[PDB]
């Protein structure tokens, strides 16, 4: 498994079903890799897993991948090992990783059943990008016979908002794709703004697609309560303080131009959504130091 | 302190809900998707009544088979209904002759017509009335219950106002009178002869029938067959005040509601009223009758919503829409 089988398997895991977060694919590929052990020594195993995470982030530096792989390493070796033989231990590790991936598969539906009690009747949801989490929570809100409309912003670099508008009018919900610049205009008629994080640092903010900071600060200007959905494999360990404090290994993702992902402080966010529950962005700090152990 | 009986008629003898009454009696009409009998029974339960001798004279089978789906039928709740179906009695005079014949009530029975909507906590007025009794040798008889309103509230279908001269110091009644057409208002000076200290006429009052009573009310009715309504009882008692006068007593409370849907118009009023929380506790989503067919979820402008509504795209519910 000299890391070309790794990346080709990751791309296979991508194109088989593009919808899912890159990170659950990362954890699945790391687990399959772990099965392709060729050696039972705890130390060279975790060193191999760290090299694997590194060669993973070398193609999909979305904060998802690193966060998830590190959480994977955190949760594999939780209980004791007593590796008197080191092979039954690897059995235990595959078992524990499988349990972890089950929790990751339950993340989405837990979000759906905890959140849609918050979209009151006759509102106008606003989002920003193809947050499959926001798509499924919106589905589990409409299919509960709630009533609302929805606006979405095209998010210029890759017009993800348009793709979500397609896959949302495919759900028969009144949807309008407004220009990404117009987040200020609409910010007054849209009651609450839901958006899906792709990284949740210790303070409580998020690290989401480029058009988020302006949206958070506008929806704090005109006092429209903010909500960000963020599953439990995107609890990063960073701590930016400004825009220049998100490392280049997270911003550009490419390898007089444009960034891709950026910060939003935990004052411009009202309530965060995890499968740990509903949290106020300080709970991010507490439950994150408790989740990473 | 003896228990608190409360007789309760279950259909108005002058039937006004024609033709609709022929299907089901008024006391089975859906006021706000609830039977008026449930409103009045919840009321008697709120006041503190142990027994509701529900008397029936029409469609009494339907009433029985519906009231056996109550919360008062089962001995869980304290207010233990005791249905009585008949056809021999034809008026409330006849109802109270029926009572004195069956010798049911000890005292203080809250004579209450079928479809009274209210939340009154009579215990204050009731305490004052029992005081009048215990102090002055059970002369006081029917301490009624009236509620202030202005004469133009939509809860006043002109066919149902009142004019009442009361001795405001002991708050007793001196002259009752309907006004369903009398553009004038007559008054015998004897009331002032009786009021040697200052009478007070009132017209803002609105009736609720919640009148307290006595064994003496039955002992009276059993003498005079000619009675046909508690109002004629009032008048008869108000003309023959020579011996053991038995002066009626008015008593009014302000913060609470009260009515009796006795036509289509006053029904429209009390319905669009109870929708607007005007009678709390007895609201429409508190589901005081805990039947799962009538759960509801409040919203802006009281637009309620029960289970499985599925409003279509564009139905602008404005207000009060159960």
């Amino acid at each position: 498994m000299d890391d070309k089988e790794l990346i080709e398997y990751f791309k296979s895991q991508m194109k088989e079903d593009p919808d899912m977060a890159s990170a659950v694919a990362a954890i699945r590929t790391l687990l399959e890799f772990l099965k392709r052990d060729k050696g039972e020594t705890i130390q060279g195993l975790r060193a191999n897993l760290t090299s694997a995470i590194e060669t993973l982030c070398g193609v999909d530096s979305s904060v998802a991948v690193s966060s998830g792989g590190e959480l994977f390493l955190r949760f594999i070796s939780l209980a004791s090992l007593e590796y008197s033989d080191y092979s039954k231990c690897k059995k235990i590790m595959i078992e524990r990783g499988e349990l972890f991936l089950r929790r990751i598969s339950l993340s989405r539906n837990k979000i759906a059943d905890l959140c849609h009690t918050f979209i009151k009747d006759g509102a106008t949801i606003l989002t920003h990008a193809y947050s499959r989490v926001v798509l499924r929570v919106l589905e589990a809100a409409v299919a509960a016979k709630k009533r609302f409309s929805v606006y979405v912003t095209e998010s210029q670099p890759d017009l993800s908002g348009k793709k979500m508008a397609k896959a949302l009018c495919h759900l028969n919900v009144p949807v309008t794709v407004v220009l990404d610049a117009a987040v200020g205009y609409i910010m007054e008629k849209a009651d609450l703004v839901i958006v899906g994080a792709e990284g949740v640092v210790e303070n409580g903010g998020i690290i989401n697609k480029i058009g988020t900071n302006q949206m958070a600060v506008c929806a704090k200007a005109q006092n429209k309560p903010f909500y960000v959905v963020a599953e439990s494999f995107k609890f990063v360990r960073l701590f930016p303080l400004n825009q220049q404090d998100v490392p280049d290994k997270f911003k550009y993702k490419a390898d007089e131009e444009h960034p891709w992902v950026d910060y939003t402080a935990p004052s411009l966010i009202t309530l965060l959504f995890t499968d740990l529950g509903v949290l106020t962005p300080s709970a991010v700090s507490d439950e994150l130091i408790k989740l990473y152990l | 302190p003896p228990p608190l009986q409360a007789v309760l008629v279950a259909d108005s003898f002058d039937r006004r809900f024609f033709p609709i009454s022929k299907d089901q009696p008024r006391v089975l009409l859906p006021l706000a998707n609830v039977a008026l009998i449930d409103y009045t029974l919840e009321f008697l339960t709120a006041t503190g009544v142990q027994e509701t001798f529900v008397f029936c004279c029409w469609k009494a089978a339907q009433i029985k088979e519906h009231l056996l789906k109550s919360k008062w039928c089962r001995p869980t709740s304290l207010n233990v209904v005791r249905i009585i179906t008949s056809e021999l009695y034809r008026s409330l005079g006849d109802v109270l002759r029926d009572v004195d014949a069956k010798a049911l009530v000890r005292s203080d029975f809250l004579l209450v017509y079928g479809d009274v909507i209210s939340n009154i906590n009579i215990t204050r007025a009731l305490e004052e009335h029992r005081l009048r009794r215990k102090l002055e040798k059970n002369v006081s008889v029917m301490t009624m219950i009236f509620k202030e309103s202005s004469p133009s509230h939509p809860t006043r279908c002109h066919e149902d106002n009142v004019v009442v001269a009361v001795d405001s110091t002991t708050n007793r009644v001196l002259h009752f009178q309907k006004t369903q057409g009398l553009r004038r208002f007559a008054f015998p000076l004897s009331l002032f002869q009786g009021s040697s200290d200052g009478v007070e006429v009132r017209y803002d009052l609105l009736d609720c029938h919640i009148s307290i009573c006595s064994p003496q009310v039955a002992q009276l009715f059993t003498d005079n067959f000619d009675y046909q309504t508690r109002d004629d009882f009032v008048r008869g008692l108000l003309v023959n005040e020579e011996i053991l006068g038995n002066q009626i007593h008015m008593h009014v409370t302000a913060k609470e509601y009260g009515a009796r849907v006795s036509n289509l118009h006053m029904y429209s009023a009390v319905c669009a009223d109870v929708i607007r929380r005007w009678v709390y506790p007895l609201t429409p989503e508190a589901n005081f009758t805990d039947s799962t067919t009538q759960s509801c979820t409040h919203s802006r402008h009281n637009i309620y919503r029960g289970p499985e509504v599925s409003l279509g795209h564009g139905s602008i519910l404005e207000e009060n829409v159960l």
